[PDB]
C-alpha cells in the first residue's frame, strides 16, 4: 500500500530529530 | 594530560586503559563530576530527560513505520487468530537459500520476523484499520520526538534555564502531574475510545476526516447536560457481537458489564472507556490538594511535620523528612523506581488474567512474551530502587537533621531488621527445599502417595470470596445470600462471575499443592533478595568490620585482607549479590507462569498438577520436554523458522558462561598475564614498531564484578527468551 | 529508484560504515591530549 | 493593573512596554521568558493579520484558473497544487531559519528583524504608536481568524455568506 | 595519588612503617603518646595502596587509613 | 554577507576540530562538492544517453544468486538488474580513484583536508569575481551552479513524481532519449 | 508555620481554616455527618441493589460525609483537649 513517496517523506522528516539530536548532544 | 573524560581530572591523568573504561562508566553520575553545582545538576538532568523522551517516541515511530511498510496488518485483521503478524523484513546477506525459504512462510514473498510484542492486537483494539493510519501515527511521533529534542536544547540556553526554586516546587508539580499528566491524559483517552475505538469496533469509520460531524452517541451531549447519564449505558454490545462489524453491535458508550466479550475474549471497550472517565475525575480532584498561588490547599512540609503518633512509638515521626527528601534526588529516584517496580508487576499480573486487547488471549506466544518481559523489567526496577536507597544513605543522609524521626529509627534497629529477614529466609528455605526433596525421594522410590501435598486453602478462599464456585466455600461473592452478592447483582457481577467460573481463561486459575510449593519458593526469593538489598542499604554507612564505610563511598573494591579480609564489603557489592537473587526469583516465577499456561493451553492441567510437586517433574516435564522444538531449529537434516531461536539459545549459554570467567577469576591473575604480553610486544621485531598510547592493564576489581554480572544477566535473558518463545510456537 | 532497494542500500551503511566512522571518531576523541 | 482594574499586575509588567495593560491574571510572566513571549505574541499577531485579510479577500477575489476559484477558505487547501504549498512552506522555512539567530539572541527588540522598507517609522515616537497598534490589530485579528475558522467548521459557509 | 592519613589514636608502635613496601611512611617526634612518636606519611606519591600498613596497625579502630584515589603509573605498580 | 559571515563563525565555534580540517561550512568543502556535482551532472546525462542508445547490455535482465551470491537480493524478494549493477561498478572505479587521491594525493594537486596550520580560502561572497578561463573563480562559479542544478533536479522529481532522467531529458529537450 | 508538636495533643493550628472552630461545632457536626452519610450509603446500595437507573446524585454526594465525619471528630477532639 505505502508508496515510495510516503517512505521518502518519512526519511526527510527523520532529519529533523537527527539535526536536533545533534544540537542537544552538543549542548549537553 | 589526555582530555577524556573532561568531567574528571583524576581519570584524565590516568596513563592506563582504565581511564577509558571509567570515563564511560561514570559519564551519567553527574553529582560526581568536577565543579558541579546544585543548579547545573538539575538543569542537566532535565535536558537528559528530554533526550530520553525523544528516544521513546522514535522507538514507537519505528514500530509503527516498519509494520506500515513491511507488515501484514491489513491481512491480519481479516483473520487474527490464524495469520501471524509480521514485525519487520529481514535483509541479511549471510543467509543461504534454505534459510530464506524458512523465514518466508508468513503469506508474503520476502523473509520476515513474526511479532510477539502484541502491537497488532493493541492497534486493532484502539481503532487502527489501515497502513495509512499506522503511517500517519509514525509521522506524528517523529514530530513529537523532534519537539522534545528541541525543548531539551532550549532549556539549556541561558535565558531558558529553570531556577533551582522551580525544580523544588513540589506542590505545583504534584498538582499538575495528578490533574494534568494523569487526570487529563486519562480523560482524553476515554475521549479516543468513545469517539474512535468503540465506533470502529462496531464497523463504523471515524477519523480526522469525519469526527467533527460524527456523534459518538445519537443523543449527543443533551443527556450529559441534563444529568440523564444512564442514557449512555442503554443498549450494550450483545453477546453475539462480531468485532469490527455491526452484527450484534450496541449504542452504549459507557457501561459496567464486567468480564469478557465472548468473541474477542477481552474486556468490553465500553467498560474500558468508563474506567478511564471515572479515574480521570478522581485524578483531577486529587490534583487540587496542594497549595500553589492561591492560599487554599496543603503544604507537604506541614503535613509531614505534624505526623507523629502521640504515644511516641514513632519518635519524632516525619519531622525533617521534607528537607531530607527535597534535597535528595537519590531518595526521590528510589521512591520512583520502587513504585514503578510494583506497578510493572501489577501490569504483568492483570494483563494475563484480564486481557484488554482483542484476540490476544488466543496468541499464546505473545501472552508468554509479554508476561516475562514485564516481570523482568519489574525485577530490575526493584533492585534499582534499593540501590538508590543505599546511595541516598551514603551521599545525602544527614543524621543531625533527621534525629529521632522514622528514618533515623530504622538505622537504630537495623540489626533487628536484618536478623529477622535472615530468620524468615532460612525458615522458608529449609522447609520449602525440604518438602520438595521429601517429595522427590518418595516419588523416586515409587510412592507418590507418600508426598506432602498442602492445599493452598487461603488462596482458594480468596478466589471464593470473588465468586469462584469450584471449592464450595460459600463465602461472600460465592454465596447467593451474602450482602456482597446482593449489592453488585444488577451491575458488574453477572459478567464477572461468568468470567471467574469459566475454566477456559486465565481469570483465577485453579490452584493445588503444586501452586502452594512454588508460591513459598517465590516468597523465599522475595525475602532473600530483600535481605541482601536491605542489609546493603542499612550497612551502607558502616558496620563493625568497617565503621567508617561512608568515607569510602557507594562502590569501592574492598578494604584489603586485614581484619580477616573484606572482599565485597561495599553497598555496591550488595546490589551485585542481589542481582543474582533477583534473576533466580524471576526464573522461578516465570517458569511457573509458563508451565502452568503450557498445560492449560495444551489441555493437560493434570500434567502440571502431578509433576509440579517434585523437582524432577520441573526438570523433566518442563525443561527437558519443551526443549525439543527449539534445539531442532537447525540440525543435519535442515532448518526451520526456529533456527534463529536455536542459535540465540546457544548464544545465551555462551554469554552466561563467559560471565563466570569474570566472576570466578579475580584481577591479580590477569594483571600478571598482561605484563608478559606487554613484554612480548616490545621484544617482537616489526610489531614493536607500533606503540600503545594507553598502558594496558587488567580490568579493576569492581569492573570485573560488573562485567561478570552483565554477561551473566544478558546470558540469562538471551537463553530464556528463545526458550519461552520457541517452546510455545513449537507446541501450538 | 524504489523503496524495495532501501534495505540493500541502508543495511550495509548502518552496519559496516556508520559504526566504523563512530568507532574512529571515538578513538580520536579519547586519545586527544588537548 | 488596567485591564483587570481590581487586581494588581505582575512584577515584570510595569506598563512601559507596548501592549502592556497589566493583563496577566495567572502570572505567567513570572515564570516565562517575557522577551521571547513578546516575540511569540508579535509573530502570532502578524500571521493572524495576513490570515484574516487572506480569508476575506480570497472569498471575493481570485487568482486566474479553476484551481484558485474556491470561495471556501478551508476547502481551498486540498484544491491548490501541492507544489504550490511546498514553495510557500520553503519560503516560510527560509525566513524562519534566517531569523532564528535574532529570536534567541534577544539583542534587537521583540519582532524586530530590521524590516522597514518604506521607512514609515522614522521617528521614535511614531515607532511607539505603530508598535502598540501592531499588537492591538494583531490581538484583534488573532481572535477574529479563530472566529472565522470555527464558524466555517460549524456552519460550512464562507465568512461573507454567513 | 592515594591519600594516607594518620589519626591521633596512634600509639607510635612503628608497625605500619615497617610494613610499608614503598617507603611512604616514617616515625616523627610527638607528645601525644607514651612512645613519644607518631607515624607520618610524607611520600604518598609512592603509595601503591596495598594497605599492608592498615593490616599492621593494632589500634581499634585504625590509626592509619588509606583512601584510594587518582591512579598513576606509580600507584598502579607498572614496570612497563 | 553579515548573515553568512556570522553563520560561519557559529559553525566554527560548535565544531572547531572539523572546521580546522576544512570540513563543514568551509570554502574547502564548497569547492570540492562543486567539483563532484559538476562531474555528477555529466554522469547523469551520460546515463540517460547510454540507456536511450542501448549501450548497457541486457539492461533489464536480473542477476543470478548462484553466480553473484546473496548481495543481488533486495528488500521484498526483488533482484538487482544488470543495468543497476553496471552503474554501481562505474562508480566503484572513481570511488577508488577518490580514496587514492585523498590518502595519497599528487604533490601538485589540491588536497582534501586543510594542512595542520593552513587557513581557509576567503569566502567568495554572493557573486565571485567574474574571471573567464581555467581559474579558481570560474570553477567556483560552475561548481555552485552545478550543485544548485542537482538540488533542483532532485527536488523536482519528488514534488512532480517524475524520474530524474525524465526531468533532465525534458530539460534538454528530449535529446538523450 | 512549623506544625511539629510534642506530648499527647496537637495545637489547633493543624486544623488550617478550621483552627478557630469550637469543639462542640465539630463534635455535633461529626455525629450528623456520620448518620446522614450512613443513611445515604444504606439508601443507595443496601436498601435494594444499585441499578443503572437508580443512582441518586445526592446519595453519592452524601456518602462523602462518612469520611468527612471522621475528620470532624478528630478536629473535635483536638479542640476539646486544647480547651477550645
Ligand atoms: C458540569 C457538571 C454537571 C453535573 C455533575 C450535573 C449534574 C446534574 N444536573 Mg446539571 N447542568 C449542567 C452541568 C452539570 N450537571 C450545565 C452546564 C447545565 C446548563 C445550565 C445543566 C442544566 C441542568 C438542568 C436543566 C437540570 C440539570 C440536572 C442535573 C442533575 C440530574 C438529576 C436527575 O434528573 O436524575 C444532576 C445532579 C437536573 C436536576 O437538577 O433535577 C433535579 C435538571 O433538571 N442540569
Ligand atoms: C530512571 C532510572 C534510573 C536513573 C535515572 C539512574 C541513574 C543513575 N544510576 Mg541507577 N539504577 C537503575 C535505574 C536508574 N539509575 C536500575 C533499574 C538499577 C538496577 C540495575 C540501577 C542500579 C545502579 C547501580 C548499582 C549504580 C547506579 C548508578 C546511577 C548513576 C549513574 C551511573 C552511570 O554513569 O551509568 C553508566 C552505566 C553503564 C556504563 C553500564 C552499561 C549498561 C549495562 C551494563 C547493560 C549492558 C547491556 C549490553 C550492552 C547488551 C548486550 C546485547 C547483546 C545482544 C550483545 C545515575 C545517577 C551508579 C552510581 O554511581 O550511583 C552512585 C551505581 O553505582 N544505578
Ligand atoms: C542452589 C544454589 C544456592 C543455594 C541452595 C543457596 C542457599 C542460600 N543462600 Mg545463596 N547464593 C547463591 C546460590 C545459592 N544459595 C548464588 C549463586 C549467589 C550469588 C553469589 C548467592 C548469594 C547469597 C547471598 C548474598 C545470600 C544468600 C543466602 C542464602 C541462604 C538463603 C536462605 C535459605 O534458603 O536457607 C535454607 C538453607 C539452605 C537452602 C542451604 C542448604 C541446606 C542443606 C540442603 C542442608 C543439608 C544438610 C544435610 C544433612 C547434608 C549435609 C552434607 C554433609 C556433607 C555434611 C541459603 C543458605 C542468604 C543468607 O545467608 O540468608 C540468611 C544471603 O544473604 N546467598
Ligand atoms: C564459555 C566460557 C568462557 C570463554 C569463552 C572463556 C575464554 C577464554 N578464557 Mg576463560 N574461564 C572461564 C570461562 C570462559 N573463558 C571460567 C568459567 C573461568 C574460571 C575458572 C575461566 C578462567 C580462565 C583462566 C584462568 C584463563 C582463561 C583463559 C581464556 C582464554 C583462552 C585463550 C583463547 O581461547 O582465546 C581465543 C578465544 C576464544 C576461543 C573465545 C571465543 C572466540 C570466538 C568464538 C571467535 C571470535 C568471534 C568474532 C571475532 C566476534 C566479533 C564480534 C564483534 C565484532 C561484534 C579465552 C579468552 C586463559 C587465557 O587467557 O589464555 C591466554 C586463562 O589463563 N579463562
Ligand atoms: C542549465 C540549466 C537549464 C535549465 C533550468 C533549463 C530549463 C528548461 N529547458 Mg533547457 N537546455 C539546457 C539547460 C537548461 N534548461 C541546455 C544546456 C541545453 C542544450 C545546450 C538545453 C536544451 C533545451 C531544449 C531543446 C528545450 C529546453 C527546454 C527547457 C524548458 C523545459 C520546460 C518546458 O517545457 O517549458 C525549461 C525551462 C524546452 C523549452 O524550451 O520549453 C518549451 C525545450 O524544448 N532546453
Ligand atoms: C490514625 C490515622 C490518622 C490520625 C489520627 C491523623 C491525624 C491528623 N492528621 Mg492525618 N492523615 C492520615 C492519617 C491520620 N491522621 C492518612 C492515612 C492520610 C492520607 C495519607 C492523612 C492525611 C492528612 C493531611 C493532608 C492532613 C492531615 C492532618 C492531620 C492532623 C489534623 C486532622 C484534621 O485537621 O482533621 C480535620 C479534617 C477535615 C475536617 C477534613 C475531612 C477529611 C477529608 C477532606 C475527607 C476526604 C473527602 C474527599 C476524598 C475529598 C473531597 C472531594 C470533593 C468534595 C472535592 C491530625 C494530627 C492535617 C495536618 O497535618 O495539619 C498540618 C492535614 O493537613 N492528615
Ligand atoms: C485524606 C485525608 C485528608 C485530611 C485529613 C484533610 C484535612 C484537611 N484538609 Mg484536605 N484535601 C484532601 C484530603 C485530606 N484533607 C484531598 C484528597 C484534597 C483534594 C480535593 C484536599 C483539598 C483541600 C484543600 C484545597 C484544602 C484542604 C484543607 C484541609 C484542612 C481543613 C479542612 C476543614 O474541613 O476545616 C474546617 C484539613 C486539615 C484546607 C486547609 O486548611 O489546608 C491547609 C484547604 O484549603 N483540603
Ligand atoms: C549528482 C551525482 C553525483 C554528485 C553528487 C554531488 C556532490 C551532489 C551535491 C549536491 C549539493 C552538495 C547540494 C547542496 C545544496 C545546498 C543547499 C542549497 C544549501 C542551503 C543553505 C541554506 C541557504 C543556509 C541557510 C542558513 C542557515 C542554515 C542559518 C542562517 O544563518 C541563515 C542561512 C545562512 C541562510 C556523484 C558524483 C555522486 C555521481 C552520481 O552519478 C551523480
Ligand atoms: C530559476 C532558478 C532556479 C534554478 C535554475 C537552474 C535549475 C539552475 C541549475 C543549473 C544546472 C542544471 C546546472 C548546470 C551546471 C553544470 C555544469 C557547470 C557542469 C559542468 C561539467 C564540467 C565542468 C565538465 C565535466 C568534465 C568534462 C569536460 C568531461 C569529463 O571527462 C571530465 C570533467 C572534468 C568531469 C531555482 C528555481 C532553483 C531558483 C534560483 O533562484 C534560480
Ligand atoms: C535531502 C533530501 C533527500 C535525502 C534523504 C536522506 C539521505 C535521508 C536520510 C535520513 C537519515 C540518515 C535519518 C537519520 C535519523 C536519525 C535520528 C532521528 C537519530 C536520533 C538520535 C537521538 C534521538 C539520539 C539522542 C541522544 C543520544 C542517543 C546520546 C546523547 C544524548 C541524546 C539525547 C542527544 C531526498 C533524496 C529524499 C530528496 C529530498 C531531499
Ligand atoms: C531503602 C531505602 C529506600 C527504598 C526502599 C524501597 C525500595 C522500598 C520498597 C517498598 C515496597 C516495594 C513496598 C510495597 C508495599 C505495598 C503495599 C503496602 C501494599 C498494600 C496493599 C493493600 C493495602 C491492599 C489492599 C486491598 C485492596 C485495596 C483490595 C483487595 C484486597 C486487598 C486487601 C489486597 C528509599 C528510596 C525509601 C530511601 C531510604 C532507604
Ligand atoms: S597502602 Fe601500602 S604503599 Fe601505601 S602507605 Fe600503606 S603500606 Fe605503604
Ligand atoms: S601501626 Fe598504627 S599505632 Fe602503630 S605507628 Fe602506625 S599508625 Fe601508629
Amino acid at each position: 500500500m505505502i508508496n515510495d513517496s510516503q517512505i521518502f517523506i518519512a526519511l526527510i522528516l527523520s532529519l529533523v530529530p537527527a539535526v536536533l539530536a545533534l544540537k542537544l548532544a552538543r549542548e549537553l | 594530560v589526555t582530555k577524556f573524560p573532561k568531567f574528571s581530572q583524576a581519570l584524565a591523568q590516568d596513563p592506563t586503559t582504565r581511564r577509558i573504561w571509567y570515563g564511560i562508566a561514570t559519564a551519567h553520575d553527574f553529582e560526581s563530576h568536577d565543579n558541579i553545582t546544585e543548579e547545573n545538576l538539575y538543569q542537566r538532568i532535565f535536558a537528559s530527560h528530554f533526550g530520553h523522551l525523544a528516544i521513546i517516541f522514535l522507538w514507537t515511530s519505528g514500530n509503527l513505520f516498519h509494520v506500515a511498510w513491511q507488515g501484514n496488518f491489513e491481512k491480519w485483521i481479516l483473520n487474527p487468530t490464524k495469520i501471524k503478524p509480521i514485525a519487520h523484513a529481514i535483509w541479511d546477506p549471510h543467509f543461504g537459500q534454505a534459510a530464506l525459504k524458512a523465514f518466508s512462510q508468513t503469506g508474503v514473498d520476502y523473509p520476515t520476523n513474526i511479532s510477539y510484542s502484541g502491537l497488532y492486537h493493541w492497534w486493532y483494539t484502539i481503532g487502527i484499520r489501515t497502513n495509512n493510519d499506522l503511517y500517519l501515527g509514525a509521522l506524528f511521533l517523529l514530530v513529537i520526538s523532534g519537539l522534545f529534542l528541541f525543548a531539551g536544547w532550549l532549556h539549556l540556553q541561558p535565558k531558558f534555564k529553570p531556577s533551582l526554586a522551580w525544580f523544588k516546587n513540589n506542590e505545583s508539580r504534584l498538582n499538575h502531574h495528578l490533574a494534568g499528566l494523569f487526570g487529563v491524559s486519562s480523560l482524553a483517552w476515554a475521549g479516543h475510545l468513545v469517539h474512535v475505538a468503540i465506533p470502529e469496533a462496531r464497523g463504523q469509520h471515524v477519523g480526522w476526516d469525519n469526527f467533527l460531524s460524527t456523534k459518538p452517541h445519537p443523543a449527543g451531549l443533551e443527556p450529559f447536560f441534563k444529568g440523564q447519564w444512564s442514557v449512555y449505558a442503554d443498549g450494550p454490545d450483545s453477546m453475539n457481537h462480531v468485532f469490527n462489524t455491526s452484527e450484534g453491535a450496541g449504542k452504549a458508550i459507557l457501561t459496567f458489564l464486567g468480564g469478557f466479550h465472548p468473541q474477542t475474549k477481552s474486556l468490553w471497550l465500553t467498560d474500558i472507556a468508563h474506567h478511564h472517565l471515572a479515574i480521570a475525575v478522581i485524578f483531577i480532584i486529587a490534583g487540587h490538594m496542594y497549595r500553589t498561588n492561591w492560599s487554599i490547599g496543603h503544604s507537604l512540609k506541614e503535613i509531614l511535620d505534624a505526623h507523629r503518633a502521640p504515644g511516641g512509638r514513632l519518635g519524632d515521626g516525619h519531622k525533617g523528612l521534607f528537607e531530607t527528601i527535597n534535597n535528595s534526588l537519590h531518595f526521590q529516584l528510589g521512591l520512583a523506581l520502587a513504585s514503578l517496580g510494583v506497578i510493572t508487576s501489577l501490569v504483568a499480573q492483570h494483563m494475563y488474567a484480564m486481557p484488554s486487547y482483542v484476540f490476544i488471549a488466543n496468541d499464546f506466544t505473545t501472552q508468554a512474551a509479554l508476561y516475562t518481559h514485564h516481570q523482568y523489567i519489574a525485577g530490575f526496577l526493584m533492585v534499582g530502587a534499593f540501590a538508590h536507597g543505599a546511595i541516598f544513605f551514603i551521599r545525602d543522609y544527614n543524621p543531625e537533621q533527621n534525629k529521632n524521626n522514622v528514618l533515623a529509627r530504622m538505622l537504630e534497629h537495623k540489626e533487628a531488621i536484618i536478623s529477622h529477614l535472615s530468620w524468615v529466609s532460612l525458615f522458608l528455605g529449609f522447609h520449602t527445599l525440604g518438602i520438595y526433596v521429601h517429595n522427590d525421594v518418595v516419588v523416586a522410590f515409587g510412592s507418590p502417595e507418600k508426598q506432602i501435598l498442602i492445599e493452598p486453602v487461603f488462596a482458594q478462599w480468596i478466589q471464593a470470596a470473588s465468586g469462584k464456585a469450584l471449592y464450595g466455600f460459600n463465602i461472600l461473592l460465592s454465596s447467593s445470600d451474602s450482602v456482597a452478592t446482593r449489592a453488585g447483582e444488577s451491575l458488574w457481577l453477572p459478567g464477572w462471575l461468568k468470567g471467574v467460573n469459566d475454566t477456559n481463561n486465565s481469570l483465577f486459575l485453579d490452584i493445588g499443592p503444586g501452586d502452594f510449593l512454588v508460591h513459598h519458593a517465590i516468597a523465599l526469593g522475595l525475602h532473600t533478595t530483600t535481605l541482601i538489598l536491605v542489609k546493603g542499604a542499612l550497612d551502607a554507612r558502616g558496620s563493625k568490620l568497617m565503621p567508617d564505610k561512608k568515607d569510602f563511598g557507594y562502590s569501592f573494591p574492598c578494604d584489603g585482607p586485614g581484619r580477616g579480609g573484606t572482599c565485597d564489603i561495599s553497598a555496591w557489592d550488595a546490589f551485585y549479590l542481589a542481582m543474582f537473587w533477583m534473576l533466580n526469583t524471576l526464573g522461578w516465577l516465570t517458569f511457573y507462569w509458563h508451565w502452568k499456561h503450557l498445560t492449560l493451553w495444551g489441555g493437560n492441567v493434570n500434567q502440571f498438577n502431578e509433576s509440579s510437586t517434585y523437582l524432577m517433574g520441573w526438570f523433566r516435564d518442563y525443561l527437558w520436554l519443551n526443549s525439543s522444538p527449539l534445539i531442532n531449529g537447525y540440525n543435519p537434516y535442515g532448518v526451520n523458522n526456529l533456527s534463529v531461536w536455536a542459535w540465540m539459545f546457544l548464544f545465551g549459554h555462551l554469554v552466561w558462561a563467559t560471565g563466570f570467567m569474570f566472576l570466578i577469576s579475580w584481577r591479580g591473575y590477569w594483571q600478571e598475564l598482561i605484563e608478559t604480553l606487554a613484554w612480548a610486544h616490545e621484544r617482537t621485531p616489526l610489531a614493536n614498531l607500533i606503540k600503545w598510547k594507553d598502558k594496558p592493564v587488567a580490568l579493576s576489581i569492581v569492573q570485573a564484578r560488573l562485567v561478570g554480572l552483565a554477561h551473566f544477566a544478558v546470558g540469562y535473558i538471551l537463553t530464556y527468551a528463545p526458550f519461552v518463545i520457541a517452546s510455545t510456537v513449537g507446541k501450538f | 529508484m524504489t523503496a524495495s532497494y532501501l534495505p540493500s542500500i541502508l543495511v550495509p551503511i548502518i552496519g559496516l560504515v556508520f559504526p566504523f566512522i563512530s568507532m574512529a571518531l571515538f578513538f580520536i576523541y579519547v586519545e586527544q591530549e588537548e | 493593573s488596567r485591564a483587570l482594574p481590581f487586581l494588581e499586575a505582575p512584577k515584570k509588567l510595569d506598563g512601559k512596554i507596548p501592549g502592556d495593560a497589566g493583563f496577566d491574571p495567572l502570572y505567567i510572566s513570572d515564570n516565562m521568558n517575557l522577551d521571547y513571549l513578546r516575540a511569540s505574541e508579535i509573530k502570532h499577531c502578524r500571521v493572524a493579520m495576513l490570515a484574516a485579510l487572506g480569508y476575506i479577500t480570497q472569498e471575493f477575489f481570485h487568482l486566474p484558473g479553476d484551481v484558485f476559484n474556491e470561495k471556501h477558505a478551508l476547502a481551498a487547501i486540498h484544491k491548490v497544487p501541492i507544489e504550490g504549498w511546498i514553495q510557500i512552506i520553503l519560503f516560510i522555512s527560509l525566513v524562519e531559519i534566517a531569523t532564528f539567530r535574532t529570536t534567541f539572541s534577544f539583542d534587537r527588540e521583540p519582532g524586530d528583524f530590521g524590516f522597514d522598507p518604506l521607512g514609515l517609522a522614522k521617528s521614535p515616537q511614531l515607532r511607539r504608536r505603530y508598535q502598540e497598534s501592531e499588537i492591538r490589530n494583531g490581538r484583534l485579528a488573532m481572535i477574529a481568524v479563530i472566529g472565522f475558522i470555527v464558524q466555517e467548521l460549524v456552519t460550512g459557509k464562507s465568512v461573507v455568506e454567513q | 595519588a592515594h591519600n594516607v592519613k594518620i589519626y591521633d589514636t596512634c600509639i607510635g608502635c612503628t608497625q605500619c612503617v615497617r610494613a610499608c613496601p614503598c617507603d611512604v611512611l616514617e616515625m616523627v617526634p610527638w607528645d601525644g603518646c607514651k612512645a613519644l612518636q607518631i607515624a607520618s606519611a610524607p611520600r604518598t606519591e609512592d603509595c601503591v595502596g596495598c594497605k599492608r600498613c592498615e593490616t599492621a596497625c593494632p589500634t581499634d579502630f585504625l590509626s592509619i587509613r588509606v583512601y584510594l584515589g587518582a591512579e598513576t603509573s606509580r600507584s598502579m605498580g607498572l614496570a612497563y | 554577507l553579515g548573515i553568512f559571515r556570522q553563520a560561519m563563525k557559529d559553525f566554527a565555534s560548535e565544531y572547531p576540530d572539523f572546521v580546522s580540517r576544512g570540513l563543514g561550512v568551509t570554502s574547502k568543502a564548497e569547492r570540492w562538492n562543486g567539483r563532484h556535482a559538476m562531474f555528477g551532472l555529466l554522469a547523469i546525462v551520460l546515463t540517460g544517453y547510454a540507456k536511450g542508445h542501448g549501450w548497457i547490455p541486457n539492461a533489464d535482465q536480473v542477476l543470478d544468486m548462484q553466480q553473484w551470491g546473496t548481495l543481488v537480493m533486495e528488500g521484498f524478494n526483488q533482484k538487482i538488474t544488470n543495468e543497476r549493477a553496471i552503474v554501481l561498478v562505474a562508480h566503484i572505479h572513481v570511488l577508488l580513484v577518490s580514496i587514492a587521491a585523498a590518502i595519497a594525493p599528487f604533490s601538485f594537486q589540491d588536497r582534501l583536508l586543510l594542512r595542520p596550520g593552513e587557513k581557509d580560502e576567503e569566502p567568495a561572497g554572493l557573486l565571485p569575481p567574474f574571471k573567464l578561463g581555467l581559474t579558481k573563480e570560474a570553477e567556483l562559479w560552475n561548481g555552485r551552479l552545478a550543485m544548485l542544478g542537482v538540488t533542483f533536479i532532485v527536488a523536482t522529481s519528488i514534488i512532480t513524481g517524475q524520474s530524474i532522467l525524465d526531468v533532465v531529458n525534458k530539460g534538454l529537450g528530449n535529446i538523450l532519449y | 508555620k512549623d506544625t511539629f508538636w510534642t506530648g499527647k495533643v496537637p495545637p489547633s493550628t493543624v486544623l488550617g481554616i478550621g483552627e478557630k472552630v469550637p469543639s462542640a461545632a465539630y463534635i455535633i457536626s461529626s455525629v450528623v455527618c456520620l448518620l446522614v452519610g450512613s443513611y445515604c450509603v444504606y439508601e443507595s446500595n443496601l436498601l435494594s441493589p444499585l441499578t443503572v437507573t437508580t443512582i441518586n446524585p445526592l446519595y453519592v454526594l452524601g456518602s462523602l460525609l462518612v469520611p468527612y465525619s471522621w475528620g470532624l471528630h478528630v478536629a473535635g477532639w483536638i479542640q476539646l483537649k486544647n480547651g477550645k
